[PDB]
RNA sequence: AUUGUAAAAA
RNA sequence: GCGGGGGUUGCCGAGCCUGGUCAAAGGCGGGGGACUCAAGAUCCCCUCCCGUAGGGGUUCCGGGGUUCGAAUCCCCGCCCCCGCACCA
């Protein structure tokens, strides 16, 4: 498993740093050769491509497109056959930081087999296909009922997304102790009646695609009496009624009561499993509510605390410019291992924060999450790579710094 | 020439406390509802097999409310004593309906805390799951300062005007009120009554000799503790919206006086709007002074998407707003860790908006008001601190130092209360 | 008794 | 199920009825080239594995038997296809 943490980190890197690989013209070929195809068929069809790009229009674009078909044509004869995973190749030339130019030539075999085909030349590379390599946990639907309105939305990971929502008016005057029940019934027995209807309408328009639920199931959230009328409806009957994961009694509606419907339905979704990560950021937090001391937070504490014992869970945040550096000492024949961020790192002479100003000479640098991925099993049990999109996620990154741990002993801290 | 004062009275109570039943008496006993009407309420309730709700059906209006014997939407009813005109506010006996309960709390000045003495019904009201907590955090949040504690259901099978249950009620409330909304021990008034038979509402009971104080209708009339009238450039929070005779808008006049035929402007909205008819409390006026619960017919460009929980304001001197702010928070039962990036839903007046804490300022003591000179990672249960806060959208606010009824806030998440908030600096 | 895509007109 | 006939090198198909003169004709396809800007007709070369000197190693479904020697002769196994029939 600890070996797939590293893979996902690599893929995140790869994915981002292939859009940041932009060039100009049609100098940026993406080629995806599927499982066990015909090397000669592809290599030929690229000599048919080089032949038509020997016209192409616009001087430097020709010459660059040619040199980038040439790179693949040469390396594709290295392969004996198309492996079971197919070959993903990305050849072109890119401008990078400082407005400098680099001829980019990538040719690899995906860890998990690619399930798509593509020969396409833009001015940037295509990265949409590599998302399919890590693939899905789901993807839930959420109906939020309230006496002022209703809201259709999804929860995928830790991200609440709002798809659609309408508001309703009801006459909150019926008399003054001498109550008129004709005022009661008249408009309401049609507002309420048309509203359970329209909830079921906007549930069938939004949560059904190609004869099937797009989301994995529905969680239904609402105030009293409006939901036991909607669940057991003939309007909600068939496919939606048989995908009802959990219900939830809530105190409010809208986006307010979209939050409260997840708070209450957390363990019944499950496995989301990013929701269950937010639970476990819950669990870290309510260690820190007590005197029992198996918690650490920040870099400093957390670090020396992993060095002198073991964490059950080591909890790190996905985006994270903090890194493990190893500096030799200015005096020679001694060394320092320090954690820096982009700002400190630019002062290459001290490689430290401006207030300290201490002198150093950097030899190697491993990203702090990458360093952790590669040793969590020698320093503890389990690692969690974590999101910010939930209210527990938000808090971890903002007020702990997206780094802390649930230890296996009583620690003490600064 | 002589004016009777216009203020509302509100009933906050246990879920089963008979908030409707006491309502039904108090109109009948002041003649506001006719004998014919009580006969018809008797009949309609009997014919559908609902005998013990005859009085309750005077306030419980909707089907589910009539069926169960306690409200879900907020109900308003008018009665008149010798010195005053009242609109009385039944606040939901169900707990999923907190938006009807905040609008009921908001129109108060005066809140009547109705506690049932019945075995089972009494004890259950003081648990976390009861409605007494949610009702006291709302009355304090709405400006309430004189609490009337009415011990209901006292002539019943299991209560014989028990002085012991009555003392149990008093004793339990002084710390429960003191803890949930920071109430002091005094400006509290206790009275036993029964709603079903109307005992101690207008006349003295002889089953009860030990209580020789005033009944509820003679008392309420003669209570001096009303602080509603506030002079100043004019402010109305919208508490309810609805169409009847034209489009109508309800709220409390929490600064100054607005005359019929004249402009308002709404806020943050800035929506020009003219009055068409003024019913102050529940009778026609053409002039209306501050502190009165207004029931105004409006004429605007919009009228059915008009949002409750924003203010109307002077057109003329419009009014402070956020959406960024610093504030003092006091952590009663999260009960776990809040650090920065914490979220909740935000109650001030009739507003119920999402909010998040941006950066966390400093720790503050309960005593002396003294802040720490360093800044923390986090805050925990039973502490107090200062935090910066962003709302999802934009709310209009006063500072607590300006007007506390537009400044005192409640950190709501679950069916619980995490902190009580006090807005200090309105940004930008 | 074949085949050849993308930025030119005071 | 009972039978019957088959499975050849990248593919297709000779040749196995003639045991040593089979590392396996031919076709198609692949690879390298000329062809005279570019394809690309046409033609030529190469095309089991391994190796520095036409050497070593392994093949005609899998595995044995018979022979000095079998891809070629005999048997069993797996797999495929086809009749007929109880049952599937």
């Amino acid at each position: 498993a600890a070996d797939r943490n590293v893979e996902i980190w690599k893929i995140k890197k790869l994915i981002k740093s292939l859009e940041a690989a932009r060039g100009n013209g049609t100098s940026m070929i993406s080629l995806i050769i599927p499982p066990k195809d015909q090397i000669s068929r592809v290599a030929k069809m690229l000599a048919d491509e080089f032949g038509t790009a020997s016209n192409i229009k616009s001087r430097v674009n020709r010459l660059s497109v040619l040199g980038a078909i040439t790179s693949v044509q040469q390396r594709l004869k290295l392969y004996n056959k198309v492996p079971p995973n197919g070959l993903v190749v990305y050849c072109g030339t890119i401008v990078t930081e400082e407005g400098k130019e680099k001829k980019v030539n990538i040719d690899f075999e995906p860890f998990k087999p690619i399930n798509t085909s593509l020969y396409l030349c833009d001015n940037k590379f295509h990265t949409e296909a590599l998302t399919a390599l890590l693939s899905d946990d789901s993807k839930f639907g959420f109906i939020v009922i309230d006496g002022s309105g209703a809201l259709f939305g999804t929860l995928q990971g830790n991200t609440r997304e709002v798809l659609h929502k309408f508001t309703v008016d009801l006459p909150k005057k019926h008399g003054r102790g001498g109550q008129s029940a004709l005022r009661f019934a008249r408009l309401r027995m049609e507002k309420r009646h048309n509203y359970v209807r329209k909830v079921a309408e906007t549930a069938v328009q939004l949560f059904i695609s190609g004869d099937k639920v797009n989301v994995a199931g529905l969680v239904l959230a609402g105030s009293a009496d409006f939901k036991t009328e909607l669940s057991q409806s003939d309007m909600f009957d068939q496919r939606l009624q048989s995908k009802v994961l959990k219900l939830v009694d809530i105190s409010y509606g809208g986006e307010n009561g979209f939050n409260q419907a997840i708070e209450l339905s957390t363990e019944v979704l499950s496995n989301v499993k990013f929701i269950q990560e937010k639970k476990l950021i819950g669990r870290y937090f309510d260690e820190i509510s007590q005197d029992t001391g198996k918690y650490c937070f920040g870099v400093e504490d957390t670090l020396k605390a992993l060095e002198m014992g073991a964490v059950e869970i080591l909890i790190v945040y996905e985006n994270l410019d903090i890194m493990r550096y190893v500096l030799h000492c200015q005096g020679t024949e001694e060394e320092k291992i320090l954690y820096l961020t982009p700002e400190q790192e630019k002062d290459k002479s001290h490689f430290t924060d401006k207030e300290t100003g201490q002198e150093h000479e950097l030899i190697e640098s491993m990203p702090l999450l990458e360093w952790f991925a590669n040793n969590y099993k020698k320093f503890g049990a389990t690692l969690e790579i974590v999101t910010d999109k939930s209210q527990e996620g938000s808090q971890f990154v903002k007020g702990f710094g997206g780094i802390g741990g649930i230890l296996r002993y009583r620690v003490d801290f600064q | 020439a002589p004016k009777k004062e216009h203020v509302n009275v509100v009933f906050i109570g246990h879920v089963d406390a008979g908030k409707s039943t006491i309502g039904g008496q108090i109109m009948y006993l002041t003649g506001m509802v006719d004998k014919r009407t009580l006969e018809k309420y008797e009949r309609e309730a009997k014919e559908k097999n609902r005998e013990t709700w005859y009085l309750s059906w005077a306030l419980d209006t909707n089907q589910e409310e009539r069926d169960k014997g306690k409200t879900v939407e907020v109900g308003r009813a008018y009665f008149e004593t010798e010195k005053k005109h009242f609109t009385i506010l039944d606040a939901p006996g169900h707990k999923s309906f907190v938006p009807n309960m905040i609008g009921g709390a908001s129109q108060a000045d005066l809140a009547v805390l109705v506690i049932s003495a019945r075995k089972g019904e009494f004890e259950t009201g003081f648990e976390k799951g009861g409605q007494t907590r949610e009702h006291a955090m709302l009355a304090k949040t709405a400006g309430v300062k004189h609490l009337i504690v009415l011990i209901n259901k006292m002539d019943d099978p299991t209560v014989n005007w028990s002085i012991e249950r009555y003392e149990e009620c008093k004793e339990k409330l002084v710390p429960f009120l003191k803890k949930v909304g920071f109430s002091p021990k005094k400006d509290i008034h206790f009275m036993p009554c029964s709603g079903l038979t109307g005992a101690n509402i207008k006349e003295q009971s002889d089953f009860c000799p030990w209580y020789t104080g005033l009944p509820f209708i003679p008392y309420l009339d003669n209570l001096p503790n009303f602080n509603r009238s506030i002079d100043g450039p004019i402010r109305l929070p919208i508490v309810d919206k609805y169409k009847d005779m034209g489009t109508v808008v309800l709220g409390k006049l929490e600064s100054g006086s607005i005359c019929k035929g004249q402009q308002l402007v709404m806020m943050p909205n800035k929506h020009n709007v003219e009055v068409l008819g003024i019913l102050s409390d529940d009778v026609e006026t053409d002039t209306v002074a501050p502190g009165e619960n207004l029931k105004i017919r409006l004429k605007g460009i919009e009228e059915e998407e008009i949002l409750p929980g924003f203010i109307l304001c002077d057109p003329n001197n419009l009014c402070h707003s956020g959406r960024t702010f610093d504030a003092q928070i006091v952590i009663i039962e999260h009960k776990s860790i809040i650090c920065p990036g914490y979220n909740a839903v935000l109650h001030i007046h009739t507003c119920i908006e999402e909010v998040e804490i941006t950066a966390l300022i400093c720790l503050v003591d309960k005593k002396s008001g003294e802040k720490s000179k360093t800044r923390p990672r986090f805050v925990k249960q039973d502490q107090v601190c200062i935090a910066r806060l962003r709302t999802a959208g934009t709310i209009c606010l006063e500072t607590f130092k300006d007007f506390p009824q537009m400044g005192r806030f409640t950190l709501r998440d679950e069916g619980k209360t995490i902190a009580i908030g006090k807005v200090l600096k309105l940004v930008p």
